């Protein structure tokens, strides 16, 4: 029913999974662990409860992943989750299908959960790698995401007025220069990259570096500037790495620090790219530069909303990650792929993003140019496509994008247990 | 102590006072007085 | 109540030998006791459908 | 006892383990957690607590170190069958049995395959059973390439194919397929161009068990941090696109795009074509990399060897064995133990070949916790048929990690 | 209260975070789980004595009157006193924060077994809560003998070379002739080895290892010749080999045997000892070797980076131990209820008169003046270890102590919002 | 009615055929034979109207399949199986229609019936010549088939970027070469045939050959590999079959066996081309060789997917086979000829595949360029156009042939006992 209801049960079977780890060869003889109480008690609500005694906890899970997919394959019945109005609002849907009279359920505890929540983004060590869980809120509600969990800048990256990808940049930041260019910005796993490059030299002095709008919201913690001349390893050309055991300090500000920031110290840093553009001072004249910091990367408390609600994209058409789903649909392909159903399911994928992509636009047919160049699980490929529709609203592409985002996220939690045979 | 109780825990969910459970109720139809009966034409051409 | 919370607890004093508080009385020490006991009028209750 | 009650009992420590680093900082006052809880029962099941530990560990070093007493863990006949030996050995006695429970215990390692995010850098116990019974890892647990890596026909090494990739090409060269810990590259280096249009690659075989979700390809010139001659990593907004295809995925798969890509290297074959030629390409893959289903036996099996000699990684070992050593060193014992073990490995290599002899042409170059190494030395010998060095590297690895487990609370007085 | 009162405390604060992380999203209805339990119960040790209903308030309330504290003066003085840094003497204080929150509340003498069993643990936590830190700094306690660190943030200032990052524009220099040893630093590798614009001999050079790389210790490692430092391009050095190439070895003071250099064999090996004894095989124009594994701190060793012992000369490069990546939250909150600036003044005369008890006669030192924010610990400890004034010792001590104060700022601040 | 009542009653029909066949002759005065009984009770099961004993059952097999023409005609009645929906969902339509209601029910017991079908994949002698039940459920469900049913690799091939075809590449193979040419890979009834054919002398050394898609599904054994330079009888040029007791071991290597496989030998080998390719190793130079792998040849396990849904596809035009359909049309063709509506039929067939292709593309209407050059019976031919429609994106090609192959099989078993008069 409720996109909530939806949630409230993938996060359950997202904690079987977590607590499946936790009891993995820690299950001794003479002892019931709390972690396994607790996984027992979660198959225990997995289940109906006329699903009688748990003796073997893999047949219900496999038992509900078989009625998942005849279920998520099946446009006649997985319909109503497509419009429009399931992924805006919490209506209990007036629709009859005993896969979700027996699953899909208000699982979690209210308010204590919310509340939970909350005093997690102001928690010291959050969970490094997060679950679909936190995504699934993100992209759906827009809710907020820990202010200390790292990120990889390059995921954030989206396309600007001036370069158009991160990663195209690379083929031309590792061509000599023409004459003195314009600044770039760009971004790898671990560090965020940005300097002019010139077939001549450049003065010393003041040079204003505008923040891209995808980068506006990172912040770095312990983390170290310098020049460099790589980017992802490939050799960049037309920058200088050299300095003088006794050359002008080089330092650069942020208009969130009255202070300068150090360049090429042993020193850790902190700052955020928010608030405006880099100013950053050169000491000493040099024939194209590079600089990098390198650190931990943090979204900026309270506006992740800009990454996960797709709104850090301005043109068309754009470069888009696919917030990590693939790493999560791993499990469910292997299982397809073992009983053979990769292709059925392929099919009847298509089938539902044609269908969804359908109830989004008024009126109620296929948009013309629509041509996938991928199969349903190379997300971060479809979602670039989706946003290059020229005839259909920004905002309606967004918006498919985020829906598409959130059904498959929720078959990379509910299929994994899949075994027709 | 405290798991013991975990696995010892249950839902029953309870209405606060009791269907009242109508049993004898007696419905019956009633034919209405004399009055204009139409029988219905046969379906023509 | 629990704490200045008022609260409806089910009675385990009336479920025979699924008496949780007098199970609870089996621990060492009486705070440990009261502990539970207290624990038990928070998870065993009367809440809203 | 039985190998399987030595794994019941090594599971029990590495999670005496688990549980106590969690319970670090975590022990409060008038506060029982559920782990320290378990840690204790744990502790009971074993045998202050850190006394019990130490004589325990005592014990082991004192068992693993007399051929007479461990004989038995070292015939060809204990890493091949479940059964239980006769054996009157105080220590075996006292602390082997089984200890995990059945059938539920193993119920839940498969239930764990499927699951969402695995352990990233999991147990040796994990390890152990692949190793040894042959059972399957995690679908989405991640290794790093450059380990799943092993010596093919083309390209004897990993490492030592960097100086070569240094050196300017003199020709047009043959592919080359190497890995770094975080990507794969492959490409063909040449001082002259080369036409656009279709370019077959072989996947080794090594490399044709990996998986990768969420991954950039791009062109690159650059090896572990080094560079690469003999390879362009230019182009132009102009350029025609660059697209690969995998036998596994039937649409095309593009390079130097920013999107995020996820394919398969089992179908054997990767079908690359350039769209505008290049004075030497190296196209990598960088993302996350895990091990196809059902696949990870040739990695653990040193099924994946078919070269000799050939490379080959010490399945994380040595990183276990850190604490151990270094409990060592502060007993002056490092030496003594040192030795014993060179004669245990020795013992184990006899019992593998008929006639009992330590064969023709065996000098360790390295101790006994360089793994890696050793196991370079004892597939080695092409005087001892194929198959039986490779058990005895399977086996020899076993007998290290139980080491790796059971002296960590070593202090001999 | 005492300096074990606030550790402890502190490690409470932080053991209810790591709680209320396990909770995230595993808070079901129908099902209690032993996770929330025991976050629950912790809970209770904050309220004033004893269950809650709305963890917020309590923690909001609890942050609320520590930001309060730490901003005066007059009130936290005590803990900026020399002593409050050593003894464990119950303070003649009385305010409000100290006896409603601060108070012994680990368990003795069991915790301190636990963790001196987990120096000894096979898998330790890659990245470790603060309270390890706080007592490594400030009591010299040990870190387990396993858990990993980046080389880079062990390094400090030594004799032949100033700085580590700064010599990558040197490095990137081509050579006059040849040049003297380098020992640079990386986050997941170390680098060592000589450039020269003429060949070098085949033969056998000795490296001393600096001070700070003397207690390093790798395993997992792949040992061999590159031309890059930070993604940066060395020049004097080829990586250039040939497969008919003589192989190239080295010593190390612990291991009588020889260490392969370009193979794909794993290495393990401690620097600790004396000096790397590099065989070099076929004669090359400049060589740079280069260690990628995993590294340690030798056991019962780590006294040199927290105590600050590995520092020899002034001025020094270092490092915050950290602090910098659990300030985040703290400062987001900060800034969102604009108490950045106010608490910044505070601090910086929080940091002055800690530096001032420090000094007999008690005046602040001359010539001493910040380029950072209370926040950037690396550049402030900078400055600190850098005053020709002060004894190497006093300089040393308030680094720490300003750490400490920091760390605690880190931990206690998170759930501040006065509205 | 549901696609699945369908496939279960022709499964029936099917069924009675086999029994047919089985009591043939073996229909004896006093004896009562398990095969007559089961017969005469599956003659029962077909009419819904009665259960008497049937004296003939001439009688209701035609009654059904006159009934089934009368109905395959049609478009106003037997449409609903022509839409997008029929071919993917089990939901049960609300169509009345005379045949649908008598004819038309669930008749596999279940669970039991699935049970049998995996458990046989396993066995040790499947059929050798399939019943189209078997198809039916790959094509249309992507069901497993039996692992060690045999099949002939021409069948399974398909069109590949190196090559455009398989049996035209003969031609080719005849004419002498110009020079040292690119490797070819094709395929006979009985055996595999690969090579590389050159007018002058290649090296003695090691050669890889990459395995094509369609065949990286087989599997073989009890096979002999040797050099031959024919190709379906016809004579291969720039190719030698010469050598010596002298010459060295010729072997080959498949990344699935650790071992090397001999060539030109008297052993009897089992490897799979699964692996994704072949290492050869010539011995001795020769001017121009050709490798044959003539044995069983088996789809591997989980794998039939590509075959059966035209997965292994991946050119346009391409070469396609019929899945046999071909073979089982013969009976009732010979049966329409026999009444004179041979004629007839073809024309309500053309309205058949018509109106089926137009329901596959929205918008509504029929393809520019369809041109059939062929009759409804020769299905292989008529697959390749619809599959040669550049209109029409790949996919809704691929399903249109699915669906029309199982209207075709449908017919063939409904239609044999047709006799109008």
């Amino acid at each position: 029913m409720s996109r909530q209801m939806w949630l409230d049960t993938s996060a359950l079977l997202e904690a079987i999974s977590e607590y499946v780890v936790r009891c993995n060869g820690d299950t001794f003889s003479g002892l019931t662990t709390g972690d396994f109480n607790a996984l027992s008690n979660m198959f225990t609500q997995l289940s109906v409860s006329s699903a009688g005694y748990v003796s073997d906890p893999r047949v219900p899970l496999q038992t509900m992943s078989n009625m998942f997919v005849s279920f998520i394959t099946s446009t006649d019945r997985c319909g109503y989750m497509l419009r429009k109005t399931w992924f805006n609002s919490d209506t209990k849907p007036t629709v009859s299908d005993d896969f979700i009279t027996t699953y899909i359920r208000p699982r979690l505890q209210v308010p204590m959960s919310d509340t939970v929540r909350q005093l997690n983004n102001l928690s010291l060590q959050p969970s490094a790698k997060p679950k679909l869980y936190e995504r699934q809120n993100a992209i759906m509600k827009g809710l907020d995401i820990p202010y200390s969990e790292p990120i990889e800048p390059c995921k954030l990256f989206r396309s600007v007025a001036g370069q158009t990808g991160n990663i195209p940049m690379m083929g031309i930041l590792a061509t000599p220069p023409a004459a003195q260019q314009q600044p770039f910005f760009v971004a790898e796993r671990r560090r965020i990259l940005f300097g002019i490059r010139s077939n001549a030299a450049i003065p010393a002095g003041a040079y204003q570096f505008v923040v891209p709008a995808w980068a506006s919201v990172l912040s770095v913690t312990g983390a170290y500037v310098y020049f460099t001349n790589s980017f992802f390893g490939t050799i960049i050309a037309g920058v200088t790495a050299t300095a003088t055991a006794a050359d002008a300090a080089t330092t650069f500000t942020v208009p969130t620090d009255a202070n300068n920031l150090p360049v090429q110290t042993d020193s850790r840093l902190s700052f955020s790219l928010g608030g405006g553009n880099i100013n950053l001072e050169l000491g000493v004249a040099k024939t194209g530069f590079c600089v990098a910091i390198e650190g931990e990367f943090t979204i900026l408390a309270n506006r992740s909303q800009a990454y996960y609600t797709l709104n850090s994209i301005t043109q068309t058409p754009t470069s888009i990650d696919d917030f990590d789903v693939s790493d999560f649909l791993t499990t469910f392909l292997s299982q397809l792929r073992a009983c053979g159903q990769y292709e059925i399911f392929s099919d009847a994928m298509d089938q539902l993003t044609n269908s969804l992509i359908t109830n989004y636009m008024d009126p109620p047919a296929i948009p013309a140019g629509l041509a996938f160049t991928s199969p349903w699980f190379r997300f971060s490929e479809r979602a670039r496509t989706i946003l290059a529709l020229q005839n259909v609203d920004l905002n309606i592409r967004k918006l498919i994008v985020r829906h598409l985002w959130v059904i498959t996220s929720l078959i990379a939690v509910f299929g994994r247990y899949y075994r027709p045979n | 102590f405290s798991e013991l109780r975990n696995f010892f825990t249950g839902d029953v969910v309870i209405r606060d006072d009791p269907f009242d459970v109508w049993d004898g109720v007696k419905a019956t139809y009633i034919p209405i007085g004399v009055h204009g009966v139409r029988l219905d034409p046969n379906g023509d051409q | 109540f629990v704490g200045e919370l008022p609260v409806k607890s089910v009675t385990l004093n009336k479920l025979g030998d699924r008496n949780m508080d007098a199970l609870a009385e089996h621990l060492l020490f009486e705070h440990d006791v009261v502990n539970a006991q207290r624990e038990n009028r928070i998870f065993y209750q009367r809440k809203s459908a």
